RNA sequence: GUCCGAUUUUUUCGUACUGGAUUUCCAACGGGGCCUUUCCUUCUGGCUAACCUUGAGUCCUUGUGGCUCUUGGCGAACCA
């Protein structure tokens, strides 16, 4: 019934639709790009300023979907960056966060560990770099009081985010409030 | 340190910093599960299952590569045992020791060791009763013990 | 130590060791004071003027008085490649 | 078996100070430790400290800057009424002019100076000077 | 001694420590892909296998178990990963 | 600004007391609120959407019940 305004949930906004036709562009490539790309819509995008003369794109995928977006993440992110100069592309599955239950803010039926602030923030970072896993973290409490979380990314295939690395920081910082710093094996 | 020995050993495993991975595995959870159940129906314990999977089938762990620890899978498939593997092997053990006592009756060390093992069994079963995996009463009986390990 | 009207009371302010920031006691007679020479335009050691560290008795007695002293020289430049943080 | 964890933490620090070191290792890493370490850094009795992510409970590397005499724990974490902070500070602090007795109040963990201001109380964690 | 980079131990010393005593504990064991010079079966094993591992058929034997690192049976190949 | 012993001891020289709202002029500190996925949970009051609903009306490259007004039900969300 629709190739364009369909491949996305809820109507606003424009930059999305702009991206949407970038999605239907690849959809004209039947056996592969038309295959596992029609099930993959997204919820929303937020633009964010980076350190250089560009900006990064936070595409908020749902959750059960995030599996498939990952399988195309390699190709799709790159083709997106071809059709978008001055834009770093990152996929961020939006996860629900539940408040730490309280005598006030109470909710029956427990509260899974995955709806945890610190647990979701922990996944945001996993997705905010997608390929290349992490081999360690640190947290530095600076002699004046403030945390700086050092993330240690693999040496394998970092090439796909070696440059975005400077941008990933501002993404995280916008979402949460905590400052990142990345680094590599030696 | 040790519970019943006076030993202070640290010989343990060492699980890797890697809740995901391995990049060389390539076999999908759904597949490995159907191998676990294959073995569990051929009468095999979680311990000695993940021993085969760690060895011949190059599957490092089960909580990774499937998202679920082995016994949890067996229970879902209704291949949950009657009493737990620890409790079991303890009860089997205590049985055999007693069976040795019954002919060699001067083995005072034997008797001593039984007192240790059966302490363990009860301590266990107590906990297992506490978290609903054994019925409120249960308790390990010696006279009936040989039966429970068949 | 101040007072009522900010005036500097307290008989004397003691040295602090330069490897442990620990006060040098008036009777700490294993506490040492090294004085190293600054050198002007090539060779000639500048008289009167020193680069100076102070090493407390405890550091010296425990035999840390060389390694610690070494870090101190390399980090005021006086050494290249001898001390090495990560070991 | 480990019992206090905030005991063995403060001890290592205490021990490492005495022997002239300017860095410690702290396994394992409880939040109570860090909040304590925070309180202990707010007045610079320690320097920078960095969490280490084992996939477990943690480690910590604290940098020492001398001037620490004793960072102590008090066990059991006694109940302190408001006019009893006056009494602990009397007992386990060097002079009226400094030092700290950090607590646990419902208003978070804090040094006794602070609780004195916000007018709060609870259990006692230990002390620093 | 007295002052050192705890957060950054050397490598040649970190490889000298015990399995559990490094900066973050990790396994010293690996995995081998092992076949025999007759058959074409890529049977992947574990460095310290406790079972007499074989190829899928042929009643052959890849390794014998021991008190530590398994013993690759005679003439057989292996790449480590 | 003046009680009051006013201090090294010279003249128009300096050691406890009170007044102070708001300056953006630095500092510390403490109380109360919000926003950031976060006032939840119970109840009641308010403002009512949507929702089928009776009755009068149109539109459709399709009975599509889409749109409107009309009858009385039922009260998401939202605020307190
Ligand atoms: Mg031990
Ligand atoms: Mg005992
Ligand atoms: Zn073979």
């Amino acid at each position: 019934s629709a190739p364009q305004a369909k491949i996305l949930s809820q109507a606003p906004t424009e930059l999305e639709l702009q991206v949407a036709q970038a999605f239907v562009e690849l959809e004209n490539s039947s056996p592969e790009l038309k295959a596992e790309l029609r099930p993959l819509q997204f919820k929303s995008i937020r633009e964010i300023d980076v350190a250089g003369g560009k900006k990064a794109l936070a595409i908020f995928v749902p959750v059960p979907s995030l599996a498939g977006f990952h399988k195309v993440q390699t190709k799709l992110t790159r083709e997106l960056e071809k059709k978008f100069q001055d834009r770093h592309v990152i996929f961020l599955a939006e996860r629900r966060i539940l408040p730490k239950p309280s005598r006030t803010s109470r909710q029956v039926q427990k509260r899974p560990r995955s709806r945890t602030l610190t647990a979701v923030h922990d996944k945001i970072l996993e997705d905010l770099v997608f390929p290349t896993e992490i081999v360690g973290k640190r947290v530095r409490y600076l002699v004046g009081g403030n945390k700086i979380q050092k993330v240690l990314l693999d040496s394998k295939d970092v090439q796909q985010i070696d440059y975005k690395l400077e941008s990933f920081q501002a993404v995280y910082n916008k979402l949460t409030g905590k400052q990142i710093v990345f680094e590599i094996p030696s | 340190g040790r519970m019943h020995s006076a030993g202070k050993g640290i010989s343990s495993s060492a699980i890797p910093y890697s809740r995901n991975a391995p990049a060389w595995f390539k076999l999908s959870s759904e597949s490995v599960i159907e191998q676990i159940v294959k073995y569990a129906r051929k009468g095999l314990t979680p311990s000695q299952i993940g021993v085969l999977l760690r060895d011949a089938h190059g599957v490092t762990q089960a909580r990774v590569i499937t998202g679920n620890k082995i016994m949890r899978i067996l229970k879902s498939n209704g291949l949950a045992p009657e009493i737990p593997e620890d409790l079991y092997y303890l009860i089997k053990k205590a049985v055999s020791v007693r069976k040795h006592l019954e002919r060699n009756r001067k083995d005072k060390d034997a008797k001593f060791r039984l007192i240790l093992i059966e302490s363990r069994i009860h301590r266990l079963a107590r906990y297992y009763r506490t978290v609903a995996v054994l019925p409120p009463n249960w308790k390990y009986e010696s006279a009936t013990a040989s039966a429970l390990v068949n | 130590m101040e007072n009522d009207k900010g005036q500097l009371v307290e008989l004397y302010v003691p040295r602090k060791c330069s490897a442990t920031n620990r006060i040098i006691k008036a009777d700490d007679h294993a506490s040492v004071q090294i004085n190293v020479a600054k050198v002007d335009e090539e060779g000639r050691a500048i008289p009167g003027e020193y680069v100076t560290y102070a090493l407390s008795g405890y550091v010296r007695s425990r035999g840390e008085s060389d390694d610690s002293l070494n870090r101190l020289a390399q980090n005021d430049g006086l050494l290249k490649n001898v001390w090495s943080y990560s070991r | 078996t480990r019992s206090s964890v905030l005991a063995d933490a403060l001890n290592a620090i205490n021990n490492a100070e005495k022997t002239g070191k300017r860095q410690v290792l702290i396994r394992p890493s409880s939040k109570v430790i860090i909040k304590f370490l925070q309180v202990m850094q707010k007045h610079g009795y320690i320097g920078e400290f960095e969490y280490i992510d084992d996939h477990r409970s943690g480690k910590i590397v604290v940098q020492l800057n001398g001037r620490l005499n004793k960072c102590g724990v008090i066990s059991p974490r006694f109940n302190v009424k408001i006019g009893d902070i006056e009494k602990w500070t009397a007992n386990l602090l060097p002079a009226r002019q400094f030092g700290y007795v950090i607590l646990t109040t419902s208003a978070g963990i804090m040094d006794h100076e602070e609780a004195r201001r916000k007018h709060v109380s609870g259990k006692i964690l230990g002390f620093v000077y | 001694v007295l002052v050192q980079d705890l957060l950054h131990p050397t490598a040649a010393s970190e490889a000298r420590k015990h399995k559990l005593k490094t900066l973050v504990q990790g396994p010293r064991s690996y995995f081998l892909d092992v076949k025999c010079p007759g058959c074409l079966n890529i049977t992947t094993v574990f460095s310290h296998a406790q079972t007499a591992v074989t190829c899928e058929s042929c009643s052959t034997i890849l390794c014998t178990p021991t008190g530590g690192k398994a013993k690759l049976s005679e003439g057989t190949s292996f790449r480590r990963k």
